[PDB]
């Protein structure tokens, strides 16, 4: 973790809460960001949020309460970004 | 292979957060 990337997924009635589906540090983080550009997936920079998610919510885990509001804000941004 | 499997996973993502 010079570089961190956290991939969040939310789909109604499927994921009960936002789900971390993938994470990466360093080269893998860089690759995730490059793949995001290729697939036009919204990417948002937030240093303390990225660190906290990386430390606390592992791949395949749902976010916990302390993350509800910041992640909810990210998802509201994302779903209309660059339309 | 990682890259093609990472892509196949990643591509459904709603949002990616980075530092």
């Amino acid at each position: 973790p010079t570089h961190i990337a956290i991939c969040l997924y939310y789909k109604l009635g499927e994921t009960p809460l936002p789900l971390v589906i993938e994470t990466g540090k360093d080269a893998k983080a860089l690759q995730i960001i490059k793949l995001a550009e290729l697939y036009d997936i919204p990417v948002i920079e937030d240093i303390p949020l990225a660190r906290s998610l990386y430390k606390n919510i592992h791949k395949g885990q749902y976010i916990t309460e302390d993350f509800f509001e910041p992640v909810a804000q990210l998802i509201r941004i994302a779903i209309d970004l660059d339309y | 292979i990682q890259s093609t499997s990472l892509a196949n996973n990643i591509k459904k993502s709603t949002v990616i957060v980075k530092n």
